[PDB]
């Protein structure tokens, strides 16, 4: 299956079948976060997806081709996390991003807490475009999680 | 061996629940891809 959409990343190296993360299929390329697969090969039914591009610092990796997702937080609008938690159905959560302010510029960030196996879930803008992936962030004073809206560079 | 299985379309949900705040944090990104608060 290479149909566009959101996919679970599953392993059987552990007890039962474990969801280690999430990814986005678009234009025949599978996109997820580096820490989900660590650049490892993936299986899709009878076929095999091998890595094409990856960067630990960005924490992203692409399969079967180059990074295809190039939309970005418009700055102003609220967004939606299409969360795919392990063993639970895909669910849209609407939120207004906060901001990670770095020495290299500002990145949107979403203050939503989901299990680790939700890493790779797409964040979308109102027009349905994926503006980044969830699951790389910080834990702040209160102890809850804030994830960067992590996006790659197209072409 | 990891495998993938489809979980849905990529679509905006008009009837989505809305939660989460919008914090502004000053963070550093290290060479290992990890964010840290400053
Ligand atoms: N609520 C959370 N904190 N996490 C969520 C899942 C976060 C989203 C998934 N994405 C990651 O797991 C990435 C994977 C590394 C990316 C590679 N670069 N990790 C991170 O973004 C940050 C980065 C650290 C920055 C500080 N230098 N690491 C942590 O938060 C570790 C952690 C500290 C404390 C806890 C659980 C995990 C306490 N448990 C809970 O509260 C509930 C238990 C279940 N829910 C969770 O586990």
């Amino acid at each position: 299956e290479t149909t566009d959409g959101v996919y679970r990343v599953m392993t059987r190296r552990l007890l039962g079948s474990t969801q280690v993360g999430v990814g986005v299929m678009q234009e025949g390329v599978f996109h997820t976060m580096w820490h989900v697969t660590k650049g490892a090969a993936l299986r899709s039914g009878e076929g095999r997806l091998d890595p094409y591009w990856g960067d630990v610092k960005q924490d992203l990796v692409s399969y079967c081709g180059p990074w295809k997702l190039d939309a970005a937080w418009d700055g102003l609008s609220e967004v939606q996390l299409l969360a795919v938690p392990p063993g639970e159905r895909a669910k849209n959560i609407q939120t207004l991003p906060g901001i990670f302010k770095t020495k290299d510029g500002d990145i949107g960030a979403v203050a939503l807490d989901y299990p680790a196996g939700t890493s790779g879930s797409p964040i979308l803008d109102k027009c349905g475009r994926v503006i980044g992936l969830y699951g790389n962030g910080v834990v702040i004073k209160n102890g809850s999680y804030v994830s960067a809206i992590t996006q790659g560079k197209r072409e | 061996d990891m495998y993938i299985e489809r979980a849905g379309d990529i679509t905006w949900e008009k009837d989505a629940e809305v939660t989460g705040n919008s914090p502004r944090l000053d963070v550093a990104l290290d060479e290992s891809g990890d964010f840290s608060l400053v």
